[PDB]
């Protein structure tokens, strides 16, 4: 019973004779797929991470500035000049202002002056290149179980989508899965910033106005295009101060409203088909049961108008199968717990079941229980 | 970073130049440059200041002039009080300030 | 009449740091910056840097960047200078010379009579 | 001289006998005044700047949390509580998650879940309200010199706009100002934010979108519509996770570049007129002088067609008065040093005259000084 | 925070229920109760969960139930090695745990 | 067999701190978080805190808050529990017990079966 709590719930039934059934996963959303003469099973993509990305190019989002220093060349006497201006490190600009004999030049008019402040950059994002090949889904199948829990999952490739899973007291199921992704995954980067991650296309990323740089730790983190968070302006043509530009987080987030959030993690959708031919459902071999049974919860109603009903057996046979069936009168009822055994007298076991619309009487015989149950729809 | 000689000599009523070479960024780049007179033990005081000028009190005997990188200070009538060291300062394209080695000046007695 | 005075003379010995204090007279002391110099006894003038007394901006020499530190208290109409991590060549005369500040407040280009006024010199000795 | 120096300089003379003249003060920009047989002045606003400013309103930009704490209730139970969701600093949000017999539910279906943290602000900008009557203007006004320095400023209020100002030599000039405020100070609010300061209309301080409070000394500092910048989401119907969203800083500063940036300080713009009745140029005592000058600097062009003659004189008399003309054929050539005085024979002093358009030369006599000059236009 | 009696006896043969209370956020609000014996210095075994569930171990004479704020486990065909602490814990509405105070259950000889 | 083993038995006297270990066997650790409970001599249970192994989530109880710290080693199977600032009270045996994670690796709702496995205690004792 791995679905019965959840909502996002989806049932899959095989039509006559299938030994098989396809199933779209999605995350949050539990698949309970049945066939007949077979057990009932339990399917679910847990999470699909990606191992390994490659870091395409960092931008930088919050930036600061030190060692502050001026050069200035009176009028007539050529461009001013410093040794940071081929400094990767150091943003640069060069402007005018005005000299004259009060400021040390013997020529009134405009004197060339040339700032530069080194660059560092506080905190920054990341954008990785993912690889299909390097994609991994985590798919769980558990059984319909019946029983009470007393005191598989599978690894999906791109190079290996086929999983043979084996599942005791039942069989070996095989499950084939096609990843459907629906990007292009050369076309789309995986965004990372400050432990949150979306993916989105690439040629926008390309496109944001912060600096960057495709950083490779063989060589120290130089920026490009510095002049997206640090500029200058010229203070009444004789100062020149530096204007950092505050950190865009803010603002990525605001961009980033309308992308898909999230080795790393991602939400995608996966299609299968699972085989069930080396299946078998367990209990085939029993005997229909011979006491009463006994309620051990009162008889609940999922979110999917199927109900739940777990009992305790009397009688001496201890391996058994439980008599069950509901009438207005009787039609065979559906029930999602296929087969329902008595593995041991002494444990308690569960049976879900769909009512029919309307008065239904689930019976489970001598002094069999008379159940009243009403479903409205 | 500024250059000047080690020592001078004249005699009374002599005159006497004390030159100071530098860069296209400091001397000859700016007006930025002045003369200061440190007797032994005391405060530099400033006798020349925008290569000509000279702050009230300095009488006319001491003038400046610029000549591409080489300021010179000159005095005239010599006297024997103006035995002293004698520095030049310049401002630099980089807003900062540079002197000189500085230079002794002696006058002798005959 | 315009003044300055330093402190008295100090002899600290290598590892220590020194302090020397500088207090102005007969002029508006936030009107003005203050440079620090030093010279080694019959040695040159060597500019260590200045402090703009009315906002606390300061600039410092290459030679003394991050040995240097010239604070202000307008209070008293002070300025100060600590150097830090004195080695074998730290022996000087230390004077304070003022410049006037721009008709707004700032500091970027002198005047052309820098350093008009000086204080009297102060050893900082080693041993 | 004052305003020689700078690019954005303004002439403004007087029409025949006016004692009076009208400027226009714009930071940044110089002014000199000129009136016949009047000294010439150099006027500027310096700085405007209002004192006591009052906190309207502190917005928020960038926020964290802490303390988390969830309640949780089964389906049928009701809504859930906790004690800090009547805690101002707390941020809240209820919602809505699976629930049944695994977690320990005896019914199926959705169960109320409410998720609390303490909201702490760690950056905040904040709107002032600032008041033309604690405005000051800083007016600077000097005498255009004509000597050199050798080795004032008025206070204007809007209840105080005529200043009475002194000048040694030449009299007492009367400038009365009125402050032409191009806007509504109580439909503008003064938006300081980690160092710099804009002004803006209020309507759109009032309307952004950030984290607020009245923020008053006399109660801690709690905040309205956190969810402005905390913000909570249920992870597939059983999880519910806090949405911080990131410092708005860099977003405030694109959304104010069509802003006008800046015991405050301020850049406006006055208006006012000059009378100088009680004025009188010194030197109008002397006699036209006898000797012969020689060039101290080389003649030197301003940014105005303009140009400055410094020299240094030769005779006998102290206190005179510098013959000066200048000729294509003489005429009269406008001046700006206004009345050209030998104070001192020691000293150099310096005139500045605006010469004719083309060729001219300049004549300041027995062995006088013949200067070639040359203005293009 | 959780309420139970301090001591409770039997005798040999004799069925007996401890009862274990609390709030409508921990007991009356979850099926999060579950039963443990202690006995002296040893770890808390246990014996029930989800107040009606045995692991796989404990025989059939151990069994829970629930009734407004107040889950009950009661112990019949007592015997001699049943002498020991009995301990009530419940998951809280915030994500907690509280247990009771513990009830020293002694059987007597005759 | 699932087997939990914690340290030997301390004795520190009051203002010290004190680090119990417990180390797990026969189940995967990060599968599990590790739940801390002490009980003085004769009298009740007391639940400390829990620790999800898998992401080293936390979460303590109000009496512990600011005094407890439940940590992980994944590398040795391992989760550690430090008490700080002892007092009179502190005295008590301390035990580890498990609980399993959900399938996504969270830990918001426990599993009925909380506390299936315990440690032996420790005796963390006063002066
Ligand atoms: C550059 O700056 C380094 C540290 O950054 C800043 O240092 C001073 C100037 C402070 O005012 C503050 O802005 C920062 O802490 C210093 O090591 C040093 O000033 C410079 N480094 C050099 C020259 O290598
Ligand atoms: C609330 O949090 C206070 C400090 O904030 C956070 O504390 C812990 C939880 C760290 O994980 C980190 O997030 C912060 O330092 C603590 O004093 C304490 O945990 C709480 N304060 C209370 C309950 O008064």
């Amino acid at each position: 019973m791995r679905c019965v709590g959840i909502g996002n719930r989806d049932f899959v039934e095989g039509l006559s004779g299938a030994t098989w059934v396809d199933v779209v996963l999605e995350h949050g959303s539990c698949v309970t797929t049945m066939a007949k003469n077979k057990p009932t099973l339990d399917i679910e993509l847990l999470k699909t991470e990606v191992t390994n990305p490659a870091v395409l190019r960092k931008l930088c989002i919050e930036a600061k500035i030190s060692n502050t220093t001026t050069d200035s060349r009176c009028p007539t006497q050529g461009e001013a000049t410093l040794v940071e201006e081929q400094d990767a490190n150091f943003v640069c600009r060069r402007t005018v202002v005005d000299r004259g004999w009060g400021n040390g030049c013997g020529l009134f008019g405009k004197g060339s002056l040339l700032t530069c402040a080194k660059f560092k950059c506080v905190t920054k994002l990341e954008g990785k290149i993912v690889q299909y090949e390097n994609l991994k889904y985590s798919v769980i199948v558990t059984v319909h179980t019946g029983d009470q829990h007393q005191v598989t999952i599978a690894t999906i490739t791109p190079q290996a989508p086929t999983s043979e899973i084996q599942l005791t007291d039942y069989g070996t199921l095989t499950l084939d899965c096609s990843p459907r992704t629906g990007l292009d995954f050369n076309e789309v980067v995986l965004l990372t910033m400050k432990e949150k991650s979306w993916l989105v296309h690439k040629q926008w990323f390309l496109d944001l106005p912060l600096p960057w740089t495709s950083g490779a730790s063989t060589s120290q983190e130089t920026w490009n295009r510095q002049d997206l968070l640090v500029t200058f302006k010229t203070a009444h043509a004789k100062k020149q101060e530096v204007v950092v530009l505050g950190s865009q987080e803010g603002a990525m987030h605001t961009a980033l409203t309308g992308a898909t959030e999230i080795t790393t993690i991602f939400a995608g959708h996966l299609k299968c088909r699972l085989k069930m031919d080396k299946l078998t459902l367990k209990g085939m071999s029993y005997v229909m049961c011979t006491g009463s049974f006994k309620l051990e919860k009162e008889v609940a109603e999922t979110q999917h108008g199927t109900v739940l009903v777990q009992v305790k057996y009397e009688g001496t046979d201890a391996p058994c199968k439980i008599p069950f069936s509901t009438q207005d009168v009787t039609q065979n009822g559906r029930l999602i717990t296929a087969n329902p055994i008595v593995t041991d007298k002494e444990k308690p076991i569960n049976i879900e079941t769909e009512p029919p619309f309307g008065e239904s009487y689930i019976i489970v015989g001598e002094k069999a229980l008379k159940l009243s149950w009403f479903k409205k729809g | 970073a500024l250059t000047q000689p080690a020592s001078v000599s004249g005699s009374p009523g002599q005159s006497i130049t004390i030159s100071c070479t530098g860069t296209s960024s400091d001397v000859g780049g700016f007006n930025y440059v002045s003369w200061f007179q440190q007797h032994p033990g005391k405060a530099p005081k400033l006798m020349l200041y925008d290569v000509t000028s000279r702050p009230s009190g300095v009488s006319s005997r001491f003038s400046g002039s610029k000549s591409g990188n080489t300021a010179s200070l000159t005095i005239s009538g010599l006297q024997a009080e103006d035995e002293a060291d004698y520095y030049c300062s310049s401002h630099t394209s980089r807003g900062t300030w540079v002197f000189g080695g500085g230079t002794k000046l002696t006058v002798l007695a005959a | 009449e315009v003044q300055l005075v330093e402190s008295g003379a100090e002899v600290k010995k290598p590892g220590a740091s020194v302090k020397v204090s500088c207090k102005a007279s007969g002029y508006t002391f936030t009107s003005y910056a203050m440079h620090w110099v030093r010279q080694a006894p019959g040695q040159r003038l060597e500019w260590m840097g200045w402090i703009n007394a009315g906002n606390g901006n300061t600039k410092y020499s290459q030679k003394f960047q991050d040995r240097v530190t010239i604070t202000r208290d307008t209070s008293a109409s002070t300025a100060y200078m600590e150097l830090s991590s004195l080695r074998s060549e730290d022996t000087a005369i230390y004077y304070c010379a003022r410049d006037k500040v721009d008709d707004y407040g700032d500091y970027w280009f002198p005047t052309l009579w820098y350093f008009d006024y000086w204080g009297q010199g102060t050893l900082v000795t080693v041993s």
